[PDB]
Order: C-alpha cells, then structure tokens, then sequence
C-alpha cells in the first residue's frame, strides 16, 4: 500500500495533498433531515422531544476518526505548543507523507537549528536531493539556516494559490527561528510549496486558521472548523480539532530504517 | 557486553538467537523479522507477512508484549527464556455511542455478559438432583442410626436404582458431547443411596458393621467406575481413599475389639506413609489403560492440534492429566483423613493430651515439606489447607467441650496469630527468597518431625 | 422480601448512580449543537504512546451497568437468604393451623421458580432457581427432623428425590420443544395466579384477621 | 433542571415508563417493550395486598 | 478499496400533548361534599 | 527406537521408563555443558559424560530426558521423539565445530556402545575435578570412567565413578 497516492487531479487528488494529523469528530455521512411537523413546545411531549434532542446532538458526529490537514488550502502551517508535542507530530507528518506519497512526487526540507533531533531523517528517501550526490547517495535536503538556501530553485516561483499539481510539492520543516523567512517568503507563499512552521512565532502565526494550538498536555489540537469536503474554514472560530498522533524518534528511525530498503 | 541467548518462536517453527541484551527492542525487531523470514524461505515455509495495518511486536510466552523502547533487560528477558514473535492488528476504530441511557445499558449488558443456556440449565437441573438425593440418602441413614425401622433400606434401594439407571442411560444415549458430566454428577450423586441401602440391611443397632458395609461398597463401586468410565477421577480417588481408610477401620473393630485411639493413630501413621507413597502410586496408576476420555486442559490442546508423531503426544498429555488428577485426589482424601484423625485424637478431658499436640506439630511441619515441594498450585493450597485445618479442629475439639476462658483465649489466639504468620512467610519475605541452605535445614527440621511420629505411635497404641 | 423481589430491579438502578434524562418543562429551547468533545485516556505506562480518546461523559455509562448488576445479584441473593430462613417457620406438623404456612410456602415457590424467567443472567437466574427448590428443601428437612412420623420421612425424602428430578426433566425437554400459545399464557398466568393469595394468608398467619375480629 | 422544581404528571408517567424501561434492559438485555411481565406481576402483588386489607376490613365488622 | 455512502434520514416527529387544564374550584368541593 | 526428523540428523532413541540418547565426541574438551540440562523449554533428567578405553578410546554423553516432567514442551511438539531428537541436535551442533566433532548415534551404534561399555571397581570419588586424567591411568585391559550432572537445585551438581575390568 506504500506510496499509491497520485499527482492527477481526479481520483487520488482527494487524498493526494492530504495528511492525518491525528484523531477526532467528523461529521457522518448520514444527513439527519429536519423532524419536520414538530408540535409547539408546550404540546412537545417531554421524553421523545428529550430523546429526540439527544439523538440530534449525539449522532451528530462520528467520534476517534482521523483529522486529515490538506497541504493544499493553506500557504503555511505554524505550530504553537510544547516542543516535544510539536516536534513528535511533525516527524508523524514526515513518516505518513513518507509512506503515502513517493519521492518523485513530494519532496522534503527541514531547516533547523538542532540537528540532532533531526538526524533520523536523513535514512528517508524524500530528503534526498537529485542534483547533488555524495557517498552516501543522494543530497540530504536538511540546512542550518535558512540562510544557507543554496537551492534556489523553490523559490524562483510565484505566489501560491489554493487548489480547488506541481511536479515535487515541497514541504520545507523549520525551527530555526530566523527573521529572514519573510524576505523569500511574503504573506502569501510560493506556488509548489507548502510550510510547517515549527516553534510557533508571529511572522508565521498571522493565520489562525494555519495556528495548530496544543492545548493540552496530551497533544490536543485545536483550530479553525474546516468542511470535510473543501478543506475550507467553517467558521472563525477556535475550537477542538483533533487529538495529536504524536510518534516517538525511535518509531520514526525504525521507519525510516524500513524506508531505506526500497528504491522504487 | 552481555546478549542473551534466548530461543524464539514464530510461524510454527522456533529458532534460537543471541540477541543485545542491553538494546532497545525497536533495535532489534527489524533484522530479527528479516532473519525469521530468511530461515523460514529456507525451510519451505510459508514467511511471516503484515496482515492489513497493525504493527510487528515480540512477545513472552505468557502473551504479554515488550515495550518497544525498552531493552531485553529492564523489562527481565533473560538468557535461556522464550520470546513470541506476532503481528499486532491495529487496534483503533471509531468509539461507538448510544446517547439513550436504556438501550446503552442492554447493548453493554449483553455484549459483555454470559445469558443462561440450556447448556447451563442441565448442568444445574444434575446439580440439584444431586445436592436433592445426597439429602434424601443423609437422612435415610440419619433415621437408621435414630431408629431400628427395616423400611428405609427399601427406600434407598430404589431411589439409587433409578438414578443409576438414568445415569446409565444418559451416558450410553448422550456420551456425544461434554456434558456427559450430568451423567457423572448423577453417577456420583447416586452411588450414595445404594451405599446406604447396602448398610441398612446390617441388623441390630447402627455401628460398625453399618460402616464398614456402607464404605466398602462404596469404595468398591468409586473402584469400578474408574474401569467401567474413567471420567472425572480426581474425586473418585479421593473417596476410594477414605473407603479404603473406614473399611480399615470397620474391620478392626469387627474383627478385633480395638480402642478408637489405637485406629486413629494406625490411620495417621497409614496417612504419613501414603503422603510418602502417593506420587509414585500416582505414576503407577497413571497407566491402567483405562478408557481414554480427554479431560478440558487434553481437550483444549487437542482442538489446536490434529511412541513417534502426534500419537505419542497425545498418549504422553492424556497420561500425565491422568497422573496429576489421581494424585490430587490422593492428597485431598489423605488431608481429609489426616484432620479426621487428629480431631479424634485430641480430646480436651484426657491425661495423655499434651501428646497429639505434638503429633499434630510434627504432622503440620511434614505436610508443609510437602507443600513447599510439589509443583501443582493446587496440591501444595491441598497440603497447606489441610496443615491449617489441622490446627483449627484440634482447637475448636478443645475449646468448645473444654468450657473455661483458659483455653478458649488460647484457642482464638493461635487460631488467629498463625496463619498471619503463614502469610507472613510469603508476604514479607521478599518473593519467598531463602538460601539454599536455610531451605535444605527447614527441610531436615520437618524430616526431624516424622521419625518422632514410630515412637509415639508405638505409645498411644500402647 | 417479597416485595422487595419486585423492587430490586429499580433499587438497582437507583444504587448505581444510574440518573434518568432531566425534563426541559419550562426552557423551550430544544437545538443545542455543543458536540461534546472526546475525554482523552492517557495510556497507563506513559511511555510516550499516543493517548486514546473516549466518546463522551456517556463512557461511563458502561461502568455504571456492571455495578447495576452487581448490584442486582447482591440483592437477589440476599433475599434468596432471607426467604428460605423465613419459611423455616414451619416447626410443627401439618395437623391444625400448619398446612397454611406450607400452602404459603408452595405458593411463594412457585412464584419464584415463574419469577426466574425475568432475568436472563445465568447467575441471577440460577440464584432464583436455587433459591426455590431451597425453600422446598428447607421445609421437608424441619419436618422430618422435628417430627418423628415415618410417613414424614417417606413424603420428604420422595419430594426431594423427585421435585428436582422433575426441574432436571424440564430443563431437558423445555428448550427444545415447541408449545402451544395458549399453553405459554397458562404458564405465565400461574405466576400471578400463585403469587396473589400470599398476602391474605399471611395475615392469617399474624392472627390479623382474629385480634381485628375481637380487638 | 436541578432542585425540587415543580413537575407535571404527564413527566412523572413519563419517568416512570422510562425506570421501567431501564428496570427491564437491567433484568432482561432487550428493551423491545411491546409487552411487559413486570406490570403484570407487580399488578399481582398489589392484588396480594388489596386483598388483604379488604379481608382485614371484613374482620373488623365483626363485634 | 473500501467504499462509503452518503445518505438522507428524516427524524421521526415527535408525540404531542394537551397541556391539562387544571380542575375548577366547585369540583373540590363536591368531591368533600361526596366523602362527608 | 529411531527417527529422523524435520532437522538435519538422524537420532537413535531408546526408551525403557523414560527416554535415552547418545551422542559420541572426539586434549580436554570444555566441562560447561550443564547448561545444557536446561534448554530453552525442556529439562533433562541428568547429562552423564562417558568414555571407555584402555588404546581404544571413545567418549561420550549419554542423557537422560523424563517425558513426564516435560509434558509443557511436547505438547508443543509433534513427538516426544522429536522432542529430544532436537534437543540432542541442539547438543551436537553445540559441540561440534572444534577439534572435537558431534553426532547422535543410531540405535544400533547405540547397541555397540552399551556392547564396548561392558566388554564382557574402586569407590565413588567425593572430590573428582583434578583426578580425571589421573584415574585413567591405572592398569587395565578395559577402563569405563565417568561422570554424571543433575538438576539437584536451579544448580548443577556432581557426581563419578569408575570401574576397571
């Protein structure tokens, strides 16, 4: 099942530039049509209007499914928590894009300050760059700064319009905290280009519909209600979203580890 | 550094590997899967495979998996144990809800509990037939012993005739499924009646005669029951010991005219002997070619299974269950027998009592030898229940003809302060933990309890 | 205890913290779309696995039906208990006023072994059952030892040898067959029908009747 | 709805068809209503005590 | 690959009840009357 | 008794009251084979190394495996037979690989094992592990020494014998 995902817009396209981020409600497939001819409510008997109410409320969602982001609606994501949250779900992100999509269609970035936290990544084919090769194969795509962009070649594009495919779609990883981001980067972002702004700062955060918000211990997301279907914001305002897949370093290593055997 | 060699199993094959005692599992897990598939692709058989979304784990032999992160070490693998190599299926799916409080209590209810069961229903009709005809046989000779009347024997002669022949006609007709043990709880339950109605034909006043009449055709009916059935043995044994032990007794006192004291000890002094003797007697009746009737533990093996291959598997399981019932069935009726005849020694109201309290210490130590010693979780609770109960009837045989505060605080003081010191022995005492060699001298100060026993008995019986 | 048979199972609701829905009577507000959000369990080694998440508050509806019923079996072996110790009261023989203690006692068994099809627990069932035959048990064993008749003796132990022989011969036969509608409603109105005259004769054994008669 | 608050009748047949309902997915695990033996017999027990106390009655006439 | 339908439920309307009226002030007297 | 099996040797079995294999070796080999007497999930009743000589020197391993205490593992198994038959296997490969070579022995090389054992006396030694190289060295025309290693506690413990002519 590895890497089946596809580039074309039918098909696939609805979960090509998607990611599970992590567990929470959705709204089901069903569609409860009104009760229509409701009594006035003093002629409402209690027990099958009470009954009735709770059906409504309760069978509203379906509950412990996966919360999927699209990397196809937002120029950007920032993500505000806890280190190690933030962190054990963007190495989730990698893994579930790693595994979903193949190399020649995503390609990967993580621009860092501690690269130690980051070391495992390097055993993940997506990281590799195609135009530099060493002894160990391809490039890693992985920079201390960003700064040291000697790429060029991802930003060279326009800015970037939310589908409703680019040939890689880069997803640049940074917690460098640099102020030289919104140079290359202005308030709307590049075409093939999608962003996670780990360690959460105001430069990234002007979106709160891109503001992922651990707000519990435990990795609990929240964010703006988004439909289903479109991916697209319900309405403003901040709300439960899901329940953060956190992955450990040594599950993703091992991953990462497993990997490596294909080059397919 | 120290890596642990340690056999493994999966597939239906098991390998041995040496494997980085000190790594963590997330390690290891990967090659150790590609070494399994390797070594399997070479045998000829089938390798393991990821089965839809779940994740690949190593387990103990008991089921229970290793944290990933952890080393063999910290979670207590050590070298020469067992390690189960699984494919976990993926465990989360969607949380259902039944918002109404009524329908979530009988969905809950009836997902997570058993109903009743015509199965079940069967078994409980044979069980109150049984608990109803051991009642009616129990106060026909109740009202033997109370009056001289001829008319019960009749009584208990029919009612035994037709539950035998019921009981024979269920097992013949209905042998095809495992609830022929309503037949053998039928059995069981109408042997008694006829063994009353045997002893009631002995004229004159209820005694001895009675007894040893009423016990040696029981005993010798739980003997042929073993020949004719071999179906549920453990209980069997257990009464073919005590007939044994009362034929024994009615015929010392037919035969000769011996004091009660003198029997008792003879039925001790035959208890420690047996408890001696009952493992190889056990071994020994482990092969009497009796019919063939595999029991749950056999049962349950043999549904995951189809002197060389799988027949002389089946003979060595079927064998040892036998083994292991027969001698929990010795144990029970010896324990029986044990406390029965130390309650009838120590009378409270006799020059000689200071005597059988010593016999019962020695007796208490040496059983508890025992305990300590065999394997079986349920002999050794046998031996300890019956070294406790020991105490308890020697206790309560004093405190309560004995009217005097005296020995009723000592009696309720030692029937409470001793067995907290027997927990104790295992609560404290870290995992029981002693040296060898305090073992062994435990061991040689409860041997030193037995050869007291020839002496004293040589004194109580004169 | 009797009563308390017809009691037990809202007892043991009560017992559990079970709560019925609250009315909305006067409120008039009846959409509310609040969408409970999901309790998270944190998994109990800590050992940095991704927390699980639970539906709703409504979870621990699943915890108060196990002690619902733990409840209920307490209480039906309880009065099990005391019943049986109850129509212990039988001492002398039937001779007089005695045979309706033991009428009492027929009837009072016959509703409890109908009364065992309520509940379809194996152990509440088997605790009805068993608390039956017991009631039989317990006054055919008064009578045959306070009283020295052999004709006792011969009618007590034919009862206990029969009677659940006869449950045995029914559970057998029972489930198997196929019966008669009318048959099935007979066999139910026999509960009732040995259930109603319990209290009358009750009072005739207080003498309620006989001090109200004279009082 | 918290406090002793005043409660119509129709509420209070209303509770108790629903602690009746719940009475009976807590002895029996179905809640398929249609017909209920737990009325009936409680019918049957207050028949037992009614009977009773008009006996008591007849006895009290007496002089 | 797995599959999955949308689908329309129409919620059952719920019972009506007339509200009761509440006795008059006359019928509580001739109910004393009646048991005097 | 014979089998052979889904490893890689062929096994003489015999059995009497419990089962009996053994395997032949080809100076001093190493003493740790104790360990052996608790396999992965099997218990062997006791390991006794023995060798026979004047010329003519053999060497052995003679074991002894009750199938009763070990009823746990050959449930598991297809055979009792298989059972110890891998367990010698196990025994074999371990050894082999030095100087010293390893196999279990037909049944019948067994009967010419038990006939070069008895070919047609002093006491049990208390103190044994210096004395083996020198308790051959006596005057005979046969020699039959040695040793035995039993389960006495989660231990091994030691005992040999010896007798001339």
């Amino acid at each position: 099942s590895s890497r089946m995902w596809e580039r074309q817009p039918d098909g696939k396209d609805l979960n090509f530039g998607v990611v599970r981020v992590g567990v929470g409600m959705t709204r089901p497939e069903v569609t409860w049509g009104e009760p229509q001819n409701m009594p006035t409510d003093i002629e409402l008997e209690p027990v099958t209007g009470k009954a009735l109410q709770e059906f409504g409320r309760y069978q509203s969602v379906v509950y412990n499914l996966p919360k999927m982001v699209s990397l196809l609606v937002e120029p950007w994501y920032s993500l505000v928590g806890e280190r190690e949250q933030v962190l054990g779900l963007t190495r989730a992100i990698i893994c579930q894009l790693a595994f979903s999509h193949g190399p020649d269609h995503v390609q990967m970035i993580v621009v860092t300050s501690d690269p130690d936290r980051w070391d495992w990544v390097k055993w993940i084919p997506h990281f590799g760059d195609p135009r530099r090769r060493d002894a160990a194969g391809n490039a890693r795509m992985v920079y201390t700064s960003v700064r040291e962009f000697a790429t060029e070649q991802a930003e060279l594009f326009a800015g970037r319009g939310s589908f409703t495919t680019p040939t890689p779609h880069h997803v640049i990883i940074s917690d460098i905290e640099d102020p030289q981001w919104e140079y290359v980067i202005s308030s709307e972002g590049v075409d093939g280009v999608t962003f996670f702004d780990l360690t959460g700062s105001p430069l990234w955060t002007g979106a709160p519909q891109r503001v992922l918000r651990f707000t519990d211990s435990a990795g609990v997301i929240e964010t703006l209600p988004r439909d289903r279907d479109t991916w697209m914001v319900i309405d403003d305002n901040a709300w439960f979203f899901a329940l953060a897949d956190q992955m450990s370093e040594a599950d993703a290593e091992q991953f990462a580890h497993q990997m490596a055997h294909w080059r397919l | 550094p120290q890596a642990a060699v340690v056999a493994i199993m999966a597939a239906d094959v098991q390998i041995a590997v040496v494997l980085d005692a000190h790594a963590p599992i997330s390690v290891m897990i990967d090659p150790l899967l590609k070494v399994v598939n390797t070594r399997l692709r070479e045998l000829g058989v089938a390798p393991l495979e990821a089965k839809g979304r779940g994740r690949w784990m190593l387990c103990l032999v008991d089921g229970t998996p290793l944290r990933p992160n952890l080393s063999l070490t910290e979670q207590e693998v050590y070298d020469g144990d067992r390690l189960w190599l699984k494919f976990l299926e993926d465990t989360e799916h969607r949380s259902e809800v039944i918002e109404h409080i009524s329908t979530a209590v009988a969905t809950n209810l009836s997902k997570r509990f058993a109903p009743i069961d015509p199965v079940v229903a069967v078994q409980v009709g044979a069980t109150m037939v049984a608990v109803g005809v051991l009642l009616g046989s129990a106060l026909l000779g109740w009202w033997r012993w109370q009056h001289e009347s001829w008319l019960p024997a009749p009584f208990a002669a029919v009612i035994a005739v037709l539950v035998l022949t019921v009981a024979t006609m269920i097992l013949a007709r209905s042998k095809t499924v495992p609830d022929r043990r309503v037949g053998d709880i039928l059995l069981l339950s109408g042997l008694v009646p006829l063994a009353v109605a045997i002893a009631a034909t002995a004229p004159g006043p209820v005694g001895a005669p009675h007894a040893v009449l009423g016990f040696g055709v029981f005993g010798v009916a739980a003997m042929l029951v073993m020949r004719f059935t071999g179906r549920r043995l453990g209980v069997y044994t257990a009464l073919v010991t005590l007939c044994a032990a009362a034929t024994a007794a009615g015929l010392a006192r037919m035969v000769l005219l011996t004091s009660a004291v003198t029997l008792l000890t003879c039925v001790l002094l035959a208890c420690v002997l047996m408890y001696h003797g009952a493992p190889a007697l056990s071994r020994w009746l482990s092969g009497i070619r009796l019919p063939v009737f595999p029991s749950a533990t056999s049962r349950w093996v043999f549904e995951a299974r189809p002197l060389e291959g799988p027949a002389s598997v089946r003979d060595v399981l079927l064998r040892a269950e036998r083994a292991r019932s027969f001698l929990t069935g010795l144990l029970v009726g010896l324990g029986v027998l044990t406390v029965v005849c130390l309650a009838g020694l120590c009378d409270p109201h006799a020059g000689r009592r200071w005597l059988p309290l010593l016999l019962a210490a020695f007796t208490f130590g040496f059983l508890i030898l025992r305990g300590r010693s065999y394997v079986d979780r349920w002999q050794a609770i046998t031996l300890a229940a019956t070294a406790v109960l020991i105490i308890a009837a020697v206790a309560v045989r004093y405190v309560l003809v004995s009217g005097s505060p005296a020995v009723l605080s000592a009696g309720v003081a030692v029937l409470v302060l001793l067995p907290a010191a027997g927990l104790t022995a295992a609560a404290v005492v870290p995992n029981t933990i002693y040296s060898p060699l305090f073992r062994k001298i435990v061991e040689w100060i409860e041997y030193l309890c037995l050869m007291p026993i020839f002496p004293l008995a040589l004194w109580l019986m004169n | 205890c009797v009563l308390m048979y017809h009691g037990a199972p809202a007892l043991s609701r009560w017992l559990s913290g079970i709560r019925l829905p609250v009315f909305p009577s006067a409120t008039s507000r009846w959409v509310f779309e609040a969408r409970p959000d999901l309790p998270t369990t944190v998994v109990v080694s800590g050992g940095g696995q991704p927390t699980l998440e639970g539906p709703a508050s409504v979870r621990d509806v699943l915890l108060r039906a196990e002690r619902a019923r733990s409840f209920l079996t307490g209480l039906l072996v309880g009065l099990g208990v005391l019943t049986v110790v109850c129509l212990a009261g039988l001492c002398d023989p039937h001779a007089g006023r005695r045979w309706l203690p033991l009428l009492l006692a027929a009837f009072t068994f016959g509703f409890l072994i109908l009364r065992g099809r309520s509940y379809v627990d194996r152990w509440q069932a088997i605790t009805l059952a068993a608390t039956a035959v017991l009631i039989i048990a317990a006054v055919a064993v008064r009578y045959v030892l306070v009283s020295g008749s052999p004709a006792v003796l011969s009618a007590g132990v034919a009862v206990l040898v029969l009677l659940p022989a006869a449950g045995l011969t029914a559970a057998a036969v029972v489930p198997n067959t196929i019966y008669s509608p009318l048959f099935r409603k007979i066999v139910e109105w026999i509960e009732y029908l040995c259930l109603m005259p319990i209290f009358p004769l009750a009072l005739w054994l207080m003498n309620v009747y006989e001090a109200i008669r004279y009082r | 709805g918290y406090g002793l608050g005043l409660s119509t009748r129709t509420q209070v047949t209303g509770y108790q068809f629903l602690a009746r309902r719940t009475a009976m997915a807590l002895t029996r695990w179905r809640v398929r209503m249609e017909v209920e033996p737990g009325r009936r017999q409680v019918l049957a027990v207050v028949a037992s005590v009614s009977a009773a106390g008009v006996i008591c009655l007849g006895a009290l006439l007496w002089s | 690959a797995p599959v999955v339908k949308p689908e329309n439920i129409v919620l059952p309307t719920p019972l009506s009840v007339p509200p009761p009226e509440g006795k008059p002030w006359w019928l509580v007297v001739v109910g004393v009357l009646v048991v005097g | 008794d014979h089998q052979r099996r889904f490893g890689h040797d062929v096994v003489g079995i015999r059995e009497y009251q419990g089962q009996l294999v053994a395997v032949v070796t080809v100076w001093l080999p190493v003493e740790a084979v104790a360990a052996r007497l608790r396999q992965f999930d099997v218990r062997l009743d006791a390991i006794d190394i023995v060798s026979v000589g004047t010329d003519e020197h053999h060497t052995w391993l003679v074991l002894r495996m009750d199938p009763q205490r070990n009823v746990a593992a050959v449930a598991a198994r297809d055979s009792v037979a298989a059972t110890l038959a891998a367990a010698t296997e196990r025994l074999a490969h371990d050894l082999n690989g030095r100087r010293w070579t390893a196999r279990p022995l037909t049944s019948s090389e067994i009967d010419d094992m038990d006939a070069t054992v008895l070919a047609g006396w002093v006491s049990p030694r208390d103190i044994t592990s210096e004395t083996l190289e020198r308790l051959w060295l006596p005057d005979t025309e046969a020699t039959a020494v040695t040793v035995r290693l039993r389960p006495r506690h989660g231990g091994v413990e030691v005992s040999a014998w010896v007798r001339y002519h």
